[PDB]
């Protein structure tokens, strides 16, 4: 019944939460702000056993509780580890060249600044106030308007520009790159034209002069897709050789129209389309192709969309229907549970 | 087949100040040009490669960038050994290489007063007007004609010839001088 | 090490021909290009023709096409560039360049080891010794004058002293003025015609 219900709720929480605890920090051991997240998780995983919460069917916790500290300490440590986060990543979006420059003991000062900045208003809280701890809803004089405003509106706030000025940047970057090889896709096509329609040597020189200067600043330019990958990558290398036989076969065709025959001229243009198509065209077809690299959006999506329902209830009802109570510690707990496998999720 | 051009062709920047030279390709051309520093009476060398890099064994004061079509020289300091000729080139292909006009760098110094000599002539007719210990260039003698280059207190020394009246005007000379024979 | 060694460059009579050798040891002329680049005496850097003795692709400025033919030999790396039906416009100092081959690093690499560079002259005047000419002073400014040589190398030795670079005359000499700020002898070397005439120069 209802004493089921409450009974498992710890074992589920604390076996399970306490399992990955430890892997999280052993694995850490052997990503500064997830070692505050496997740190802050395990500080009120380790006390939840102390108090099973089972004690509501025994009159204890007199001057303790999981509620009050315990709840702060994670809502605060999650909200400020999530800023930080989205912050570090916004800024890395944003050239971080200037704010930070690789300046990652610097983040190790800011890293422990979280309980800090936790130590204001999570720990601070710390008193009864008509709180569980074993008229309106909560609110005499505990109506956590600003535990509402520190805890969903600055955490939901920072992380959403955070993100979306991440992407709006990476489309940028990639619009800046489409446009770019278009651009000396086209050229590239239109002066091909021109030479197979060339009827002197004075002009077949000159319409492949700004053929090879294309092909020279497309080989500096990144591909669309299949990027981010190292300069000294076989795939760049294989990229970057595709263009080092291009300009191979324009400087072919250009030395043979420098000597005054041009029906040569076209033969070697026109064995540069055939390469061209089936190689370089092939490459970008399969290019021009979102999400980051790790599971940060999962875990940060799925702590806002758990716990801001718990504050839902908590001034939900205006001065019956109480069903807030069970599902309290369950939203709660399954955070805590979802902590482990989301990092296990992420390394893959 | 293209042109290059320099707009500062004539510099008078003194020792230490930052000079920043441009030079705008008429057709376009990828990162492919550079730029040579011709001390007087020598062979050029290079000193910036594909507009961008450095050579190896140029002092790490000069820069370039390209910013588009165009392209700059930048250098920090102005040593006392580095005043000479900077040229800039590009390069497409082995048949398409075209040099700019040429940039000269020379040694700042206060507007000073002109001296001006009328010789005359010899018995054994040709005078000559003779400028000396004057800057900067920018004086021009009025009745075939030659200046020396940089003395080494920063000074020219212009001399007129004429095969009579010779007046020199300079921004350090209020108003002009007449010298006749 | 890198090192170009060029020849040749002398006093040619407008029409003739001549021979520039750029002997260039270190290196080998198949593994890079041979440019020859030429200054105009007071003018900018100008190019003039390429060889490539790899394959050979000899191509020459729009200007020279046809006159010059350019040539290079592996067996002596050199590389030579025969002047034809030469004028009195073509004189410069005609350097020898070197540029890599494409791919890679060194056809990024733009003209880098250049050579020493011989001036090559075109007049239609001979060689004769200067006529020095005494110059009266007005401080008073001293020196001399000296008028109608030829070729370039020319040098007065005195005894604040001025020495202007030779201007070239409308006749097809040239004339050189030197000044001493006195507040006395003139000497002048020409070694081509070996005059050593001595000035006497007084008030």
């Amino acid at each position: 019944v209802t004493r089921i219900f409450l009974v498992v709720v710890y074992s589920i929480v604390c076996f399970l939460g306490i399992l990955g605890n430890g892997l999280v920090i052993i694995i850490a051991t052997f990503m500064v702000w997830f070692l505050n997240l496997a740190v802050a998780d395990f500080l009120f995983n380790v006390f939840l056993p102390i108090h099973i919460t089972y004690a509501a069917m025994v009159f204890g916790t007199a001057m303790c509780k999981i509620s009050n500290f315990l709840l702060i300490h994670n809502m605060f440590t999650s909200v400020f580890l999530l800023t930080i986060i989205s912050s570090d990543r916004c800024i890395s979006v944003l050239l971080p060249v200037w704010s930070q420059n690789h300046r990652s003991r610097l983040a190790y000062m800011a890293c422990m600044v979280i309980w800090v900045l936790a130590f204001f208003l999570s720990s601070p809280s710390l008193v009864f106030r008509d709180t569980a701890n074993l008229v309106g809803y909560s609110r005499h004089m505990v109506v956590t308007v600003t535990r509402f405003l520190c805890g969903f509106l600055v955490p939901v706030l920072i992380i959403t520009a955070c993100y979306l000025t991440i992407v709006c940047k990476l489309q940028r970057n990639a619009r800046r790159q489409l446009a770019d090889l278009e651009d000396n896709w086209e050229t590239l096509n239109d002066n091909l034209k021109v030479i197979e329609k060339a009827d002197n040597a004075a002009q077949v020189k000159d319409a492949l002069t700004k053929m090879r200067a294309a092909a020279l600043d497309a080989q500096k330019a990144t591909p669309p897709k299949l990027e981010d990958k190292s300069p000294d990558s076989p795939e760049m290398k294989d990229f970057r050789h595709g263009f080092d036989i291009l300009v191979g076969q324009i400087d072919d065709a250009l030395k043979l129209a420098n000597e005054g025959k041009v029906k040569e001229a076209q033969a070697a243009a026109e064995q540069l389309k055939t390469t061209r198509n089936a190689y370089i065209q092939k490459y970008l077809e399969r290019a021009r192709s979102k999400k980051p690299d790790k599971i940060i959006v999962t875990i940060i999506i799925t702590f806002f969309l758990c716990w801001c329902p718990y504050h839902t209830l908590n001034l939900l009802e205006l001065h019956v229907f109480s069903l807030g109570l069970p599902l309290a510690t369950a939203l709660a707990i399954a955070n805590s549970c979802m902590n482990p496998i989301l990092y296990v999720f992420m390394g893959q | 087949d293209i042109q290059m051009t320099q707009s500062p062709s004539s510099l008078s920047a003194s020792v230490g100040d930052r000079v920043t030279i441009t030079c705008r390709a008429s057709q376009s051309v990828s990162s492919a040009v550079a730029w040579y520093q011709q001390k007087p009476g020598k062979a050029p060398k290079l000193l910036i490669y594909s507009a961008s890099s450095l050579y190896s064994g140029v002092p790490s004061r000069f820069s370039g960038s390209r910013s588009g079509t165009d392209f700059t020289l930048t250098i920090s300091s102005l040593q006392p050994e580095d005043f000479a000729t900077y040229y800039c080139q590009q390069y497409l292909y082995y048949s398409l290489v075209t040099f700019g006009q040429g940039t000269k760098v020379e040694i700042k110094r206060t507007v000073a007063a002109p001296s001006v000599f009328i010789f005359p002539p010899s018995d054994s007719a040709s005078v000559v007007c003779l400028l000396n210990n004057f800057y900067p260039r920018e004086a021009k003698v009025q009745w075939q004609e030659s200046v020396t280059e940089q003395d080494s207190d920063s000074t020219y020394s212009l001399s007129s010839t004429l095969t009579y009246a010779c007046e020199v005007t300079h921004q350090g000379l209020s108003s002009p001088v007449t010298k006749s024979f | 090490e890198v090192q170009l060694v060029e020849s040749g460059g002398g006093l040619v009579q407008p029409g003739g021909s001549l021979r520039l050798s750029c002997a260039a040891s270190g290196f080998n002329v198949v593994d890079f290009s041979l440019h020859w680049v030429r200054q105009a005496p007071g003018k900018g850097l100008e190019w003039v023709a390429y060889i490539s003795s790899s394959s050979g692709s000899t191509s020459y400025a729009d200007s020279v096409k046809g006159r010059f033919t350019i040539s290079a030999d592996t067996s002596k790396n050199t590389a030579y560039l025969q002047m034809n039906s030469l004028r009195a416009e073509d004189t410069a100092v005609y350097y020898c360049a070197r540029w890599g081959y494409w791919p890679g690093e060194p056809w990024w690499k733009a003209f880098d080891y250049w050579g020493q560079g011989t001036l090559v002259t075109v007049s239609s005047a001979s060689t004769k010794g200067p006529s020095v000419f005494p110059l009266a002073p007005s401080t008073a400014a001293l020196g001399c004058l000296v008028k109608d040589y030829f070729p370039e190398p020319v040098t007065v030795s005195w005894n604040g002293v001025h020495t202007f670079p030779a201007v070239l005359q409308s006749s097809g000499l040239y004339s050189l003025s030197s000044v001493v700020t006195v507040p006395y002898i003139c000497n002048v070397n020409h070694k081509p015609s070996n005059t050593k005439v001595d000035k006497k120069v007084e008030p």
